[PDB]
């Protein structure tokens, strides 16, 4: 009724909403400006106090001490290397060689020791935050996901009942099977559970154009595992990292084996890793090296296999739990469709034949729904099926 | 500026007179709130003041920075130019959010400080494929196919214009979308209809230049492809002729097939990887379906296999129609024998006779077409 | 403007003055390449072949609603093709000296590899300066300039929206090369160019012969019969 | 440009107008026949709206709209016929024929006559023919008319059936979305007076239909969910008839008019108990509707069930007291052991271990007020039925060892631990009270009172902590006695008890710290009259707080207490009653908002808020009042929990701005304490906005105000991925921001989340605008954090056990008789729907869907399948019988 009495109250406060708010100061989109009333920590005090009694201390690395004296051997990034002093405000203890260390600009003495050197694109890899898979949805395969789990997390979250037996439990594991059934959505679902650094590494990321550069990649990883109380190492796609040694006449594919050389040293012998467990996962494990098959580093085997009838029951039950259907279906004859077949194409089956329901003008879908999914995706689709040479993995 | 998202009576109401209201008496509020501070406290400004101030603090030569670490309490281990880092401390004015490692900033000339970060510029790899404007003309420039179009805006153009029928079906739409069949068959042209018809950001690659000379610039062109493509918002990635990374070999590549492989190892990663992927849809197309990696094509990763056959008879007339429509055409032509002219021509076909016919009538500077130029342009374009 | 030379004071480094311009790219591309620039007046008797590169070329630009009456759309790719020494190099230069369009060639040289970029990790980086010299051709010589080729014209089927851009490809013996190429809906016209006959000696004759410090009485088709039509070179 | 040919309405329309009047004198049969002809054929050639570019509308008035005037005032013999064939004509294009000044001059066609049954040309046409014209009417005319002539002449008598009859025709003509036009009519008609229009529509709306009473239904009370002191007063008690007068749902009265209890009357909602106490129908919706009377939104009714038919039904009175009461104990008796719950989780402390390693060693934090936020490893986890045999050990040995607020605290923690009990809670006690001690028997005592809460049985009427009180002549024997008794007795309106704490009162004793908390105790049990605690209070307040210029002790405590005396309506009596109670000094006129806007949690007055904020903006105030501004900023913390999406985007985009962003004391001080008061759950537009100013601690303040905003950050139940956020701080934390004042507050903002896997719902919002109250369990805690001397000694009281008021989780509840039905249920997000096509959309989260008592979450709405139809209350409520029916085969 009140035409513009609505819209001229609405109007002249949605302008003068900026017409206030320029007023306080939010505007000039900056070039990486703050907020202008969030530095006013810094309006006055900060700006002649963190800069006017504050010094640049360019970072440095140490060679060697000398015995009797400090006189510490000093490194820089490009210039001359010299003999240097400590401040008074370190004792000489954490002044370790080999060490990256804070050093005025004038007098050239140390102030305070610093984190080692870490390769960034390592440092992306940490996952720093996790899935949302839950145990629920890798249903159809509780033996191994209670055989896992028992390797993953029980020595993590109770370090007591293989202490007190006096056991050391296993520390490596890789998971295999024909693509699509559930390795790596049964690896996020540790993720999903776990606490400590989950590391995540792909295998092709590792192949680097220089010569030996991933091997130092790996180096400077298991450094900062080392760095870590517990940690878990994740990989996947590892017949990238390495299949086996065979080289002939012109030397082909050494700089994958160098690198997959130095995974081996850097898991058995010489300081071993400690609480640092890995996990492997492949499609085809035929490929693999024996040195790294051999177990202290691959111990736990998990089969993947297609489930029986009732893990694909349970997958229906899984996969088909959350859309408007037929209440009075029965999905045991679907799982008598489907013989052989992975979690995923029967989510393919489920989430096709709830386009079978939004084909015409339905909002839950029906048994015959399913029939024009099962033969649509198995037998229509049977020509790729992408299964029978990954079942003997060649 | 977001201030309030709630519209939904969306009539003449009390309650949206009485928004405003409110909302009129709180901005009043902030009004006579801030008045009582320039009237009463013109010490610092705030305007020009404090942010002069600022400017104070920075010196003019802004030297940029770069970022490896960081350590919390405003200071961090920085890359000169040069090489020569330094251990500065950073500033309040800073913005302490969008400090990632391997970001640029604003540093001191004189003590290196962390001035501000800077917004950084783009277009090393993003406009190169990136898709500027709509190709070309809409779905009706088709014709003849009309079911796995009605497939194609099933699985892409419906998840995104109405994002509601998922919702009351409780379902996700079908994650990939494969196209094959006979060269010449419309799947490029496919592609330029969705091109036209969508909103959404869209990415384009041939599959014969995802293969490089150097050893791992392929899977990380894929990782930072991916990244690209997942960065900005809901996206439509495209991948013509994928059978090229398979058949053909090159010899810039130092790598052998062992190279190649772990390209597809990478890619096989980023359909499927367990990092969350968000709103990407990937549309592929090729014509050797047959060669390359299966595990690629599982369900799962692709999930829509599309055919694409020869065109039927009436369907090909149909393609004459519209290749046909905008020429002057002379009446002794007939189409229905150059129907039957060849068994299995395709729309490119089609077309390379009609656009060779009108190069036929531009010989002979007319502007109708005659027959002839048919007679002579099968010739042309058919025989050699 | 963006790329381009300053002065500046060194104690504050504030903007002093604007500089000369940076030489183009470009320029500097082609200044390395050194190709024969040439004209009609050099051509010997391949005078239908000029015409059907005319044909393809020349009309659209000065006439491309030309087209529109017509209701087709513009051809894009020309294959040329005869043994080597027949004139290629200097027709394709010759086209674009006379149209005024910025002859491109490509040869996937590293040298000229700094001027596209650092990587350029596709040849599509090439198209900045392209369409910065937007009334462009790209020449091409005789496997990778088979793909490179293909992933042009991938891109202007449609997905590159400024015109007056054109390739060209050369080579000899037409069926060794990509069936995916062969297409026929890629290639617009593809031009033989066959060796001289005696007619197609003399005039090269003719040309060739200008430039020398001859004597009165040389009759030049006796010559030109002598020679029993091996190639232009 | 197509002109000419078909021109017959811009000719016969352009001639015989014209000739009418050289045809209306010396010509009676061409005065009416044409104007007949210009009656059919403008009506029927007007009625379709599909051209709505008619031919003579946008036509005739080029000459037409001169010869109206020239035709209907100065004709001056209009008799009975012609103005049923001349305003039938002039009035259906006249809101197009004039421009904007219209308004004013509707009436000089209209009212010269209203030609006989309007409606008759307004038959088909939808709006275009007078319903455009009559928002024109009570736009601007009958605001005119009604702005103080209301009972009047014409402009009100027809006007009230003039405006009915198009509010029929509203919903009469489709039954379309128009229908919510209807209060945009009959609210705009009479603007303060409501009740005469919904007079005219109320048996109206009883005879319209049954289907169109709940999407109209939920339009008004969105129309009331925010509104003006006398039109939330007026359409409020209009909207309680719809569903008892017309419909007959029947069940959503008392939680909905709950709502409609505090400003209109207090007996409307005991007349609303009386209408809850006549449909006497059977026993579910019955049942169910009365369940929420205990321990839902309010107390205060138990001695009104005591009718002479005590058999049953009157006797469920006992089981909405204590036997559902012992339900909401059953979930964690069966419903949380079940699932997840062990008897000691135990190990967030656990959680606290990497730092040893992470960045050097440990074993270096050995702060005795470490143990004091060990304590609560014991306490804090421990609640519903975490009862502990021998793991009460860390309150054991630091029971008996220092830190006498510590031994108030470890006694006080067993109350927490065992919650909502009546059945061994006083049997836990006696084991650890007989100590001798000033401290462990007033703490222990003290979880005495917060064992009962909700029971309100005979555990201490003046049994226990009346003998706790007459032991007095020192410390928090005469303290912590008084505390508990007004915490169980909170949701009683018992007076004798409360004249046995009017002594207290009215003691006039030195012990401020008990005489303060007096006002805190005796507030929470009274919301409304008695205003001889109001006359204590403020006697006492005269002898004491005027004689002195000290500390918060008084202001933080004795005004408070009179806000919760006076907690709740709008009718801005109450602050004429209190303001000009203490008119004073400012140190005594800090309660100038208190009562003020302690009676204004949640309404629409915004210009009390602007009468709140103009008055004291900054004044630049050299140590004078920031004490009295950050009360005044402490009461903008209500207005915004509950206006459904109003002001909490403007909140957080006007004190981001204002205070903490541009303010000296009162941003850097207090002002984020409406982020501790204004919410409970969490979205990350404030989230991640709060930690720029709590890890830049920025210690050049009195730091300790941003300490306090990390625990009070922390203040956010309902647990997150916050563990980063925190641990974090507390990483940071374990090296700078000393634990010498935060060892209990850092481990005290960690657990406050994550105490157990449940019990947070603490938001006053269960369900919708529901309230509560609370507004007495929590407020006391943010007015008593005003910045220090009490994280050692005085604030130990209150930082335990404050809120206690949590009324469990979640809604998933069978309730059979037998109690056998799991559930069918399918949980999603809160609803977007206000009017859509037929069934209403009601929300998008289908992803979920369970049967079993699982957790509850914020903004969740739930519903079900299987034909169950879930008849009992259908809107919310947590406490659904659920019945099935089966009439659709
Ligand atoms: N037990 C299961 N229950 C439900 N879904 C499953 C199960 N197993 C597999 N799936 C489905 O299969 C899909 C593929 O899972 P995943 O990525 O782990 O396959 P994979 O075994 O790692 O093979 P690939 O290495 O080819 O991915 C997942 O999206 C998941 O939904
Ligand atoms: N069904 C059709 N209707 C109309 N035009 C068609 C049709 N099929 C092909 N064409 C024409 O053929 C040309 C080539 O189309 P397109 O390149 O998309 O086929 P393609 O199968 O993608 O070929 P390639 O196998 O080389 O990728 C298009 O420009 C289009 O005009
Ligand atoms: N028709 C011709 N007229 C004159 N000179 C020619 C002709 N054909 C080739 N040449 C000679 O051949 C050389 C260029 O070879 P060309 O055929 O253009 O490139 P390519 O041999 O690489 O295809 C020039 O030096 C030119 O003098
Ligand atoms: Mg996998
Ligand atoms: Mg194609």
């Amino acid at each position: 009724t009140y035409s513009r009495q609505i819209k001229q109250v609405e109007d002249d406060i949605q302008q003068l909403l900026k017409k206030i708010n320029e007023l306080t100061g939010i505007k000039e989109s900056d070039t990486g400006l703050a907020p202008p009333a969030l530095w006013d920590l810094a309006a006055d005090k900060q700006t002649l106090q963190s800069e006017q009694p504050l010094q640049v201390a360019r970072c440095t690395k140490i060679i060697n001490a000398d015995s009797e004296d400090p006189k510490y051997i000093i490194n820089v990034k490009q210039f001359a290397k010299f003999v240097v002093d400590l401040s008074d405000q370190v004792a000489p203890t954490d002044i370790e060689e080999g060490m990256r260390v804070g050093v005025d600009r004038n007098k050239y003495q140390i102030h305070i020791p610093l984190p080692p050197k870490i390769d960034p694109t390592v440092t992306m890899m940490q996952v720093e935050e996790k899935p949302d898979v839950t145990y629920s949805d890798v249903g159809g395969c509780k033996e191994q996901i209670e055989k896992l789990r028992e390797v993953v997390e029980t020595p993590l979250l109770h370090p007591e009942r293989f202490v007190n037996l006096g056991i050391e439990p296993p520390k490596g594991v890789l998971l295999f099977g024909p693509p699509g059934t559930g390795k790596t959505l049964c690896a996020r679902a540790v993720a999903n559970r776990t606490d400590a650094c989950f590391i995540r590494v792909i295998g092709s990321e590792l192949v680097q154009k220089y010569v030996g550069e991933g091997a130092r990649m790996v180096r400077e990883l298991f450094e900062m595992a080392r760095t870590k109380k517990a940690c878990l190492i994740f990989f996947d796609e590892i017949d990238a990292i390495g299949g086996a040694r065979f080289d002939d006449g012109a030397g082909g594919d050494n700089e994958v084996q160098r690198t997959m050389l130095e995974l081996i040293n850097q898991l058995d012998g010489f300081d071993p890793r400690g609480n640092i467990k890995v996990l492997m996962a492949t499609n085809r494990p035929d490929t693999l090296d024996p040195a790294l098959m051999r177990p202290g580093r691959l111990d736990r085997k998990i089969e993947f296999s297609l489930p029986d009838l009732e893990g694909r029951t349970h997958i229906f039950k899984i996969h088909a739990r959350s859309m408007s259907v037929e209440r009075d279906i029965r999905f045991e004859l679907l799982a008598r469709l489907c013989p052989n077949s992975t979690g995923a194409e029967i989510r393919s089956v489920c989430t096709e034949a709830g386009m079978f329901a939004i084909r015409a003008r339905r909002k839950i879908a029906t048994e015959k729904d399913f029939l024009e999914a099962v033969n649509k995706v198995i037998k229509s689709y049977a020509k790729f099926s992408a299964t029978p040479r990954y079942m003997t993995y060649n | 500026a977001s201030k309030l998202p709630l519209v939904t009576p969306h009539t003449q109401c009390r309650l949206k007179l009485l928004k405003l209201e409110r909302i009129k008496d709180y901005l009043l509020m902030e009004e006579e709130f801030i008045r009582n501070q320039e009237q009463m406290k013109p010490l610092e400004e705030k305007q020009e003041e404090e942010r002069s101030k600022v400017d104070d603090l920075r010196g003019t030569p802004m030297s940029v920075g770069t970022l490896e670490e960081i350590i919390d309490d405003n200071h961090a281990i920085v890359s000169t130019s040069v090489g020569s880092e330094h251990y500065v401390s950073i500033l309040s004015f800073v913005d302490k959010d969008l400090l990632e490692p391997g970001c640029s900033v604003l540093l001191n000339h004189k003590v290196h400080a962390v001035i501000g970060v800077l917004m950084d510029d783009t277009d090393p790899l993003v406009t190169v494929m990136k898709v500027e404007k709509a190709p070309q003309e809409t779905y009706a420039d088709i014709g003849g196919l009309d079911n796995q179009i009605q497939e194609i805006k099933e699985s892409v153009e419906l998840p995104l214009t109405h994002p509601e029928y998922y919702e009351e079906m409780g379902i996700k739409p079908p994650k990939g979308v494969i196209l094959y069949g006979p060269p010449g068959t419309g799947k490029t042209l496919l592609a330029k209809a969705v091109a036209n018809q969508t909103s959404a950001t869209f990415l384009r690659v041939v599959g014969s230049e995802l293969i490089q000379k150097y050893l791992g610039d392929g899977p990380k062109l894929v990782r930072e492809l991916f990244r690209v493509a997942e960065e900005h918002a809901p996206s439509i990635v495209f991948i013509d002729e994928i059978d090229a990374i398979g058949t053909k070999r090159y010899d810039s590549n130092s790598g052998g097939e062992r190279e190649i492989q772990r390209t597809m190892l990478e890619l096989l990663n980023q359909l499927d990887g367990f990092d969350s992927r968000g709103d990407v849809k990937v549309i592929m197309a090729t014509n050797r379906i047959e060669t390359l990696d299966p595990a690629l094509i599982r369900p799962g990763r692709i999930d829509r296999k599309i055919e694409f056959p020869l065109p039927d008879e009436k369907t090909k007339k149909r393609i004459f129609q519209i290749h046909t429509s905008r020429m002057t055409l002379a009446d002794d032509v007939t189409l229905d024998d150059l129907i039957m002219a060849k068994d299995d021509l395709s729309g490119a076909d089609i077309k390379a006779i009609c656009t060779e016919a009108g190069l036929m009538a531009l010989r002979e500077r007319r502007m109708k077409v005659t027959n002839e130029d048919f007679k002579k342009s099968k010739e042309n374009v058919l025989y050699k | 403007t963006p790329n381009c030379r300053v002065a500046l004071r060194n104690d504050s480094y504030t903007l002093h003055k604007i500089l000369p311009n940076k030489v183009d790219p470009l320029v500097s591309l082609m200044m390395v390449e050194k190709v024969p620039d040439s004209t009609y007046e050099m051509i010997g008797g391949l005078d239908k072949q000029i015409k059907e590169i005319k044909e393809v070329i020349e009309l659209p630009v000065k006439h491309p609603e030309l087209f529109e009456a017509l209701g087709i759309a513009q051809p894009k790719g020309v294959l040329l093709y005869g043994p080597p020494g027949t004139g290629k190099t200097l027709l394709a230069r010759a086209v674009a000296h006379h149209t005024d369009c910025t002859f491109i060639r490509v040869s996937g040289s590293e040298l000229v590899q700094k001027f596209i970029g650092e990587g350029a990790r596709m040849v599509r980086e090439l198209f900045v300066m392209a369409r910065e010299h937007a009334p462009s051709i790209i020449f091409m010589d005789e496997s990778e300039v088979q793909r490179t080729m293909l992933e042009l014209l991938n891109q202007l089927d449609g997905f590159e929206a400024t015109k007056n851009i054109k390739v060209i490809m050369a080579t000899n013996r037409i069926d060794i090369l990509d069936s995916a190429l062969l297409r026929p809906g890629r290639i617009d016209r593809k031009i033989e160019f066959p060796p001289p006959n005696e007619e197609a000696r003399l005039d090269i004759l003719k040309i060739h012969s200008r430039k020398m410090n001859l004597t009165r009485g040389i009759n030049l088709r006796k010559i030109a019969e002598l020679m029993p039509g091996a190639s232009g070179a | 440009m197509e002109e000419g040919g078909r021109d017959k309405a811009p000719v016969q329309p352009q001639q015989s107008p014209a000739a009418a009047p050289g045809g209306t004198d010396e010509k009676p049969s061409g005065k009416e026949r044409r104007d007949a002809g210009d009656k059919d054929k403008e009506q029927e050639l007007s009625e379709e709206d599909k051209q709505l570019q008619d031919e003579l509308e946008m036509l005739v008035e080029r000459l037409g709209e001169k010869d109206t005037s020239l035709y209907r005032p100065a004709l001056e013999e209009l008799r009975r016929q012609i103005r049923s064939s001349t305003t039938s004509m002039t009035s259906v294009p006249k809101p197009l024929k004039f421009l904007r000044p219209h308004y004013g001059k509707l009436k000089e066609i209209y009212e010269n006559m209203a030609p006989g049954e309007n409606k008759r040309f307004a038959a088909d046409i939808i709006s275009v023919l007078a319903m455009t014209m009559s928002g024109e009417r009570e736009c601007l005319k009958y605001r005119l008319v009604g702005s103080q002539e209301e009972l009047a002449s014409w402009g009100h008598e027809y006007v009230r059936h003039l405006a009915g009859e198009v509010a029929k025709e509203w919903q009469e003509l489709d039954d379309a979305e128009k229908v919510q036009r209807e209060p945009l009519l009959t609210l705009v008609k009479e603007i303060v007076p409501y009740n005469m229009a919904h007079n005219a529509e109320h048996e109206a709306c009883d005879l319209l239909m049954e289907i169109e009473q709940v999407d109209m239904l939920e339009k008004d009370i969105d129309e009331n969910a925010y509104a003006k002191v006398c039109l939330y007063l007026t359409s409020c008690v209009n909207y309680v008839p719809e569903p008892e007068n017309s419909a007959l749902l029947r069940c959503a009265l008392g939680v909905f008019r709950k709502f409609s209890r505090f400003p209109e009357a207090l007996r409307l909602a005991l007349m609303l108990n009386d209408m809850e106490l006549v449909e006497d129908i059977f026993t579910s919706c019955k049942d169910v509707v009365v369940q929420k009377q205990m321990a839902f939104m309010l107390g205060r009714h138990g001695v009104f069930l005591e009718l002479s038919e005590d058999v049953e039904e009157y006797e469920d009175l006992t089981e909405i007291m204590s036997n559902v009461q012992l339900n909401s104990n059953f979930l964690a008796l069966a419903r949380e052991l079940d699932i997840m719950e062990p008897k000691v989780p135990d190990d967030i402390y656990k959680t606290h271990l990497e730092n040893n390693r992470f960045g050097g060693s440990g074993s270096q934090v050995d702060s005795a007020r470490m143990n004091l936020a060990s304590s609560f490893v014991n306490g804090f986890v421990n609640a519903a039925f975490g009862q502990d045999k021998l793991l009460t050990d860390d309150g054991n040995k630091w029971l008996y060892k220092n830190k006498d607020h510590g031994m108030l605290s470890a006694a006080a923690s067993l109350g927490m631990i065992l919650l909502w009990d009546v059945d061994g809670g006083l049997t836990q006690i006696d084991k650890y009270l007989y100590s001798s001690e000033d401290y462990i028997k007033s703490g222990a005592l003290l979880a005495c009172g917060i064992v009962n809460s909700g029971v309100r049985n005979e555990c201490d009427p003046a049994l226990a902590l009346l003998s706790d009180y007459v032991l007095h002549n020192s410390n928090t024997m005469r303290l912590g006695s008084i505390f508990g008794l007004g915490l169980a007795y909170a949701g009683s309106n018992r007076e004798d008890v409360l004249t046995l704490l009017l002594p207290v009162m009215g003691d006039s004793k030195s012990s401020m710290e008990v005489a303060g908390v007096t006002a805190l105790a005796c507030g929470m049990i009274a919301v409304g009259s008695c205003n001889g605690d109001v006359t204590s209070t403020i006697l006492q307040t005269i002898m004491e707080k005027s004689e002195t210029e000290l500390k918060d002790t008084y202001a933080r405590w004795l005004p408070l207490g009179l806000g919760l005396n006076h907690l709740g309506k709008g009718e801005a009596i109450e602050a004429i009653l209190a303001a000009l109670e203490v008119v004073s000094e400012p140190f005594r006129s800090f309660a100038n908002t208190l009562v003020d806007v302690c009676a204004y949690a949640g309404s629409g007055n915004v210009l009390k808020v602007q009468q709140l904020l103009h008055i004291c903006s900054e004044h630049f105030d050299s140590k004078e009042k920031e004490e009295d501004k950050d009360k005044k900023e402490k009461k903008d913390k209500d207005k915004k929990e509950a206006p459904a999406d109003m002001g909490a985007h403007q909140g957080v985009a006007v004190l981001g701005i204002a205070l903490i962003a541009m303010g000296e004391e009162i941003g850097a001080e207090m002002a984020l304490r409406t982020f501790g008061h204004l919410l409970r759950y969490g979205e990350p537009t404030l989230r991640r906005a709060v930690p720029l100013a709590l890890a830049l601690i920025s210690v050049s303040n009195p730091r300790l105000n941003i300490l306090d905003t990390l625990s009070k950050f922390s203040h956010d139940a309902d647990p997150e991925v916050s563990y980063n956020s925190i641990f974090a701080m507390g990483m940071v934390g374990s090296g700078t921001n000393n634990a010498r004042l935060a060892a209990m507050l850092r481990q005290l903002a960690q657990y406050h989340a994550k105490d157990p896997n449940n019990l947070f719902m603490v938001r006053l919002a269960q369900g919708l605008t529901h309230l509560g109250k609370g507004t007495l369990t929590l407020c006391p805690y943010h007015s008593d954090r005003q910045l220090m001397s009490q994280v050692a000694v005085a604030g130990l009281l209150t930082v335990l056990v404050s809120f206690l008021d949590v009324r469990n989780i979640i809604l998933g509840k069978s309730h059979y008789v037998l109690y056998g039905l799991v559930a069918a249920m399918q949980p999603r997000m809160l609803v977007t729907f206000d009017e859509e096509l037929r069934p209403l959309p009601v929300s998008v989260r289908v992803g979920q869907a369970v049967d079993v008592v699982g957790q509850a979450g914020k903004p969740k709405t739930i519903t079900g399948f299987q034909t169950h139809t879930t008849p009992v209350l259908l809107a919310h409520g947590e406490r659904a019988e659920l019945a099935t029916e089966e009439f659709l085969p």
